[PDB]
Order: structure tokens, then C-alpha cells, then sequence
RNA sequence: AUGCUGUUGCUGUUAAAGGGUUCGUAGUUGAACUGUGGGCUGUUCCCGUCCAUUCGGAUGACCCUGCAGCCCGUGAACAGAAACAACGGGAGUGG
RNA sequence: UGCGACAAGUGCUUUCCCA
RNA sequence: CCUUACGUAUCUUU
């Protein structure tokens, strides 16, 4: 985590350069949008969905399988989320560290890295209203 | 031909100087470590020839260290040296 | 009207040629002789088949061009096509490639934005060439730029797959020239995650 | 020695061992895997760095169980890596 | 973050030129950074390079053959009139003998001596001697 | 004169000078990609069959940018498709 | 609306259900 | 004329 903070870590997934199925699954293009939409239906969100694929049915890369990709055919279906899932995770984090704070009154720490996440939510919520995958009324929580 | 001309085709600077054989590098003549090695062409019987061939490495290559990797390099590159055993 | 040319557009049936009536009759023939052909082929039919002579022969190519309708239909079934058409025909190498048009490339910025890039030539001329070696995907690419000005491509192949492609490709880099007009030359990769090239 | 390194044409040796983004072109580490179950005997495609716990879909049971890289695998089951 | 990648390229280059190298590993490439380079072949100040494809921007491995003194780039890409190209070559040239200033005009990426003889301008991108 | 006002073109560890640390707006800066084509004609060694036993021998390499015509990707034609981007109150009394 | 030709950058002689 | 690849010990262990 570059952006706030001092982490020049550097852990990635690299991608393979032949972007083919590896002829040894037969699962169709058409099973995959169903176990994609499937999943959905379960609660799990874009990220989530793809690494139950990517361990157990050896879909690595559904854009590979299904020429789209995994929010795209939740956005085809009807099933993307309300709110994004940067934006879920960053504003599920920063209600968990006000709840912690309410009793806590004093944690300095914490104060200091609710400040952070909450930088990032007002600078990704202007991404996401400039590029109109969010309302113009959004406006977070506090 | 090398070096500068007048327009008249007369050559003009005094002293062509020598270019080191692994870094391209023009020799100047205050460069005291540049040496040259002339090694023996030698014949079918194993015996050396009148002729030699001559490589001339740069001063701060030798100050380095890198000017045993360059003379290996050349050494290939004129067939004076083999790369590899061959095949058992 | 002869119930081969459905493998065959409808502007071609009143007047095919010579080979577009024998890739036809073949392509029909493999219905009721084949397996993994009778669920696929009755929604086929290829557009025109064009014959180009290599310049060192003994096998000259026969390309087959078809809708790019169906893409992931041919796909699904090549190389059981490949196979069986060069065998109905002897002493031709059958090439299938799909028709797909392209975009020249707007002078305006703002058209320029709004090209569907699967009609661009740089995407479509990598499709051809997938189409000419099919069950082996390309592994690598690269571009020497050599000293008098000029570009290569060279295409890396995977080297499990020398046996099964490699009188093709001599074929293949001369149909990509006259069909993209640009040239192209091969190579192989053992071990191509460590980019290993083939050395013979 | 006696043989200068390529940039374009690296060694094995030199290759092997970068990391995988550090490669002349990058690419995966990881790979699948056919498990066999230790009973109910049926085979899963298992990630080689599955962070899930993936479940036998016949047997009912977990045989993979994740750890800081590659999952590790049940006692007594069966597994051979699958290409590409 | 990384602003220019013609730059960065030029950057590395001369690095490893004024170290003597064989062979240098440029990354990332662009459509700029090759015409700059086939510029830099054409008056033969390199050798041949190669540009390896990922699905990313390429590498490219350039082959250099000791000729090359310095090549830079100028940042911000000055507007260079035709009265201009006899100020720049006495600001970032050695001399008016050899050394070029290469300039992305309206009929392409050209040395300064290219695209005074076609009479036109353009925006400086670079020099090599 | 003075690169002692520095855009060209200055300094900032110790000489004057990096602001205690983060977030942060105005501001300035910002990753790669859709392409510049093609055709013809000029321009002596070494590798084995006989000898010898911790050191020998007679016996397959190499050598000979320039002008024109392009449906100017490929389809599809032999004007049709591809790619393209009506006023006399008019004209030295309707060229 | 019926009807005669030819296309289609995504196979409807399909895809799901269901027997 | 710039290699198509390679070497494994110690001691504690209901
Ligand atoms: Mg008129």
C-alpha cells in the first residue's frame, strides 16, 4: 500500500502471456456465466467469486473462459453490487474502526488510520461519480 | 581513411590515435595504463607464424577489473580461443 | 440445386468454382461419415476457398474462408476439419480462416476513440495468424529491428508442437504475406515460461 | 565461464531463478492440480495456492487446507499437476 | 511516478553507454521510444534492437555499439520554429559537425538536419552524439 | 561585468538555505495501445578402416533510395458493392 | 402486412426447461 | 561466436 503510507511492497499475481484455456477442462463458456451468476445469488462479491473458481473449478481467469469479465457479466445479469467493492471494503473498514473508537477513546493509533481510509474514500467516491458508477449525491457516512 | 578532411581531401589533424578493441574507446595519450598484447598466430604444427595479432584495451577498463572479461570476449570473437569442450 | 452448396454462400451458388464446389461437396460429405462433425457442421458454410502456390512446393495451400459468425464453431471443431479436408483432398494444405473486416485508422482523434478494436488491423492481423496455427497458440513475439531500417515479427511457437506444425509453417508465413502483406517468420520455445528458445 | 550473458536470450540457469515479475516476460508461479480425495475417490482441479479450503465435492470433505503460499494438501490423497 | 518514458528510455541508454555495456534492457517501451531509437540506427549511433512483446508495454534490448557519446531528452517538448534549429544545435550540441537534435514534426520523428532540408518545425524531443 | 536572481542557468550534509510528521484543495505533472502498406523494373584442416598402453603415427568444414501503375488489408465487381466526403432577376444580352 | 434477393462482429438444425 | 537445463547435511520430538 503506496498511496498512504511508506510501503514499497511489491506482491502481485502476474499473468500468464498465453491467454487460453488450458484444453484440459471442458466446462463451457455458457456453465461458467451460470456458476458466475450463481454465486452472486450466494452473497459473494466480484473478488470473491473468482478465487472459489480459480481454486476448486481450475477457471483461472473467467475472461479467458467467457470473453467478459467477472463484474461485467454481474452487471449483464443485474447482480452488481450497489456501491462498489473498493468502496465496500473501504467504508466497512472505517465503521469498524469508529466503533472501535466510540469505547476507545483514546486510541491515537487508530484515530490516525481512520483519517487514512477515510482519505480514501473521498478520493476514490470522486473517481467513481466522475466516471458515473456512482450517484452525484453519494457522500459518505461522517 | 579516417580522421577529419580539409575539402580538399588532404587529411588534417596530426595523430589518428587507437580505439580500445572492447569499449570502442579513442586512447588518448596521457592514458597510461592502455596496453597493447600482441598474440602469436601460429601454424598447423603448432609453431609460431611471423604474424601476430595485436589488441590494445583502455586504461580505466584495466583500473576496473573488467579487462580479463574483455580480453576473453575479443579472444572468441577472432576465433583465438575456444568457447566450450567439445562432445566426450 | 444441389443440395451441397448449403456449405456455401447463397452469392456463390449459382456460379462456384472449381474448388468452392469441391470443398463444398466435401464439407457436406462429413455429415454422415463423421462423428464430432454432425453436431457442429449443419450451421457451417464458407464464404469463398482461394488457392495460393508457395514458391517451394510439393504442397500448395487451399484457404478457406468462412464468417466470422462462426468463430467459436470452427474452433471448437478445427483440426478435425483441417485433418479431413486435406484428406478428401490430396496434396493440399488446408488453411481456415475466418473473414473479418477492418477499420482504417480516422485521422480524427474523436473517431479514432470510438473504433471497435477487434476491426483494428493490429488485432485483426494477430487473428489471422491464430487462425493459420490454431492448436498452437502463440508463446512469444518479438521485433528485430535490424540496422538497414527494417521489422521482423517472429512469432514463438511451443516446442511440443514441433511435429504437428512444422512443414506448415513455412506455408503459413507465406499466406500471412499474402494475406496481411506483412512478414513474419517462426520459431520455437522449449520451456517457455523461462522464454528458452528452441536452437534446433 | 567463456560464454557472455544475453539480454534477450538469457540462460536457464540465470532465469530460473528470478522472480516472477522480474522475468524477461513475466508470468504465473502457480499451476493446477488433479487431487484425488483419500476416500470417496474422485478426482478435484485443485489450485496450487488455494487461500479457499476447497471441498470434495462428492465426499463432502476438505482436502486442501491454505497456508502463506502454496495450500497444502490432505494425508493420504493423490495428485498429479495438470500442464499448461 | 514515472512522467516520461521517452525519458526514462534516453536515461538508461546513456547510463550504460557511459558504462561501456554490451546490451541494454529498456522498460517500458512506447511507438515513441522506437522511432527515437530507429533515428539513432539510421545515423549508425546504435545497433540492432529487439522489442519483446508481453501483453504490456514491451522491453526492449537494445545493442550498443560504442559509438554513442550522449543521448538526452528535452523536457518539456519546446515548440521549434525553422529560425530555431541554428539555436539549438549551439545550446545542447557539441558541434555544428556531428550531433543531432531529433524533433517530432507534422511528417514524423526526424533528426534536426532531416527536417530543416523538408522545411518544417516541430516540438524537440531528444538529441544524440 | 553578475550562471550575485539562474527559462536558458544558481545553490540548499558541513559555507546562507528541506520547512517536525501525515492528510489535503487550488495549482502544476501524469503509463502503454487503435497506423503509416505492398507489387514489377532499375540501383589446408577436422571427422573413421591398419599402428601403440602416464605423453606418437602415416591419411563433414571452407574456396569462388529512384521513378511509375495499385478496390491502397480481403472481400465483391468485370455503371453496381467496398472504402470514402432545383433558381434565368446565375455566366459582358443563360459557359 | 404478405412476398423475392443478398448480408450479419459471433453457430436459432441453437440455448434452457421438460419427456 | 555467447549452452536445451541438474549438488543436501544436522538433533529435539506425548
Ligand atoms: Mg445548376
Amino acid at each position: 500500500v503506496r498511496m498512504h503510507g511508506n510501503g514499497r511492497g511489491k506482491a502481485s499475481s502476474a499473468l500468464p502471456y498465453r491467454r487460453t484455456p488450458p484444453a484440459w477442462l471442458k466446462i463451457a463458456s455458457r456453465n461458467v456465466v451460470k456458476m458466475v451468476c450463481k454465486s452472486s445469488r450466494k452473497g459473494m462479491m466480484p473478488s470473491q467469486i473468482g478465487m472459489e473458481l480459480r481454486d476448486s473449478m481450475g477457471i483461472a481467469q473467467v475472461k479467458n473462459v467467457t470473453g467478459r469479465k467477472i463484474l461485467r457479466i454481474l452487471k449483464h445479469s443485474g447482480l452488481a453490487p450497489e456501491i462498489p467493492e473498493d468502496l465496500y471494503f473501504l467504508v466497512k473498514r472505517a465503521t469498524q474502526m469508529r466503533k472501535h473508537l466510540e469505547r476507545h477513546t483514546t486510541d491515537r493509533d487508530t484515530k490516525y488510520r481512520l483519517i487514512l481510509v477515510e482519505s480514501r474514500i473521498h478520493r476514490l467516491a470522486r473517481y467513481y461519480k466522475r466516471v458515473k458508477q456512482l450517484p452525484p449525491t453519494w457522500k459518505y457516512e461522517s | 581513411t579516417i580522421g577529419m578532411f580539409n575539402e580538399e581531401g588532404e587529411n588534417v589533424d596530426l595523430y589518428i590515435p587507437r580505439k580500445c578493441h572492447a569499449t570502442n574507446t579513442l586512447i588518448e595519450a596521457h592514458d597510461h595504463a592502455a596496453v597493447q598484447i600482441s598474440i602469436a598466430n601460429v601454424g598447423p604444427n603448432g609453431v609460431i607464424n611471423g604474424t601476430t595479432t595485436t589488441l590494445c584495451i583502455a586504461g580505466y577498463l584495466r583500473s576496473q577489473g573488467e579487462s580479463d572479461h574483455a580480453i576473453n570476449h575479443i579472444t572468441i570473437d577472432r576465433g583465438i580461443m575456444r568457447i566450450k569442450t567439445g562432445k566426450p | 440445386m444441389q443440395p451441397y452448396l448449403r456449405k456455401l454462400r447463397k452469392l456463390k451458388r449459382g456460379k462456384p468454382s472449381d474448388l468452392e464446389e469441391s470443398v463444398a461437396k466435401a464439407l457436406f460429405e462429413l455429415e454422415t461419415s463423421h462423428k464430432t462433425l454432425r453436431q457442429e457442421l449443419p450451421r457451417f458454410h464458407v464464404n469463398t476457398v482461394r488457392e495460393v502456390k508457395v514458391p517451394r512446393s510439393k504442397k500448395t495451400v487451399l484457404v478457406v474462408f468462412y464468417p466470422l459468425r462462426f468463430l467459436m464453431l470452427v474452433r471448437k471443431v478445427q483440426r478435425a476439419l483441417t485433418s479431413e479436408l486435406e484428406k478428401r483432398h490430396p496434396g493440399y494444405l488446408v488453411m481456415l480462416v475466418a473473414q473479418r473486416k477492418i477499420t482504417k485508422r480516422p485521422t480524427d482523434v474523436y473517431k479514432l476513440q470510438k473504433v471497435q478494436r477487434s476491426k483494428t488491423s493490429t488485432a485483426v492481423f494477430e487473428n489471422i495468424l491464430n487462425d493459420m496455427i490454431y492448436p498452437s497458440d502463440v508463446v512469444g513475439r518479438r521485433w528485430r529491428c535490424r540496422t538497414d531500417g527494417s521489422k521482423l515479427m517472429k512469432v514463438f511457437l511451443d516446442a511440443r508442437d514441433r511435429k504437428r506444425v512444422e512443414s506448415r509453417l513455412r506455408a503459413v508465413a507465406y499466406v500471412y504475406k499474402q494475406l496481411t502483406h506483412r512478414r513474419v517468420s517462426f520459431g520455437f520455445m522449449w520451456n517457455p515460461k523461462l522464454q528458452q528458445v528452441s536452437t534446433r | 565461464g567463456f560464454f557472455d550473458a544475453d539480454l534477450s536470450y538469457p540462460t536457464v540457469r540465470t532465469e530460473r531463478m528470478k522472480h516472477k515479475r522480474r522475468r524477461l516476460v513475466q508470468g504465473p508461479n502457480s499451476y493446477f492440480m488433479d487431487v484425488s480425495c483419500p476416500r470417496c475417490r474422485q478426482v478435484t482441479v485443485v489450485y496450487s495456492h488455494a487461500t479457499t479450503s476447497v471441498e470434495c465435492k462428492g465426499c463432502s470433505k476438505k482436502l486442501c487446507r491454505p497456508t502463506g503460499g502454496k495450500a497444502l494438501l490432505v494425508e493420504g490423497c493423490g495428485y498429479r499437476r495438470k500442464p499448461d | 511516478t514515472m512522467m516520461s518514458v521517452l525519458a526514462n528510455a534516453l536515461r538508461t541508454i546513456a547510463s550504460a553507454e557511459r558504462r561501456g555495456k554490451r546490451q541494454v534492457l529498456i522498460r517500458p517501451s512506447s511507438k515513441v521510444v522506437v522511432k527515437f531509437l530507429q533515428v539513432m540506427q539510421k545515423h549508425g549511433y546504435i545497433g540492432e534492437f529487439e522489442i519483446i512483446d508481453d501483453h504490456r508495454a514491451g522491453k526492449i534490448v537494445v545493442n550498443l555499439n560504442g559509438r554513442l557519446n550522449k543521448c538526452g531528452a528535452i523536457c518539456p517538448r519546446f515548440d521549434c520554429a525553422t529560425t530555431d534549429y541554428e539555436k539549438w544545435m549551439k545550446n545542447i550540441l557539441p558541434s555544428r559537425q556531428f550531433g543531432f537534435v531529433v524533433l517530432t514534426t507534422s511528417l514524423g520523428i526526424m533528426d534536426h538536419e532531416e527536417a530543416r532540408s523538408r522545411n518544417t518545425g516541430g516540438k524537440v524531443l531528444g538529441f544524440f552524439y
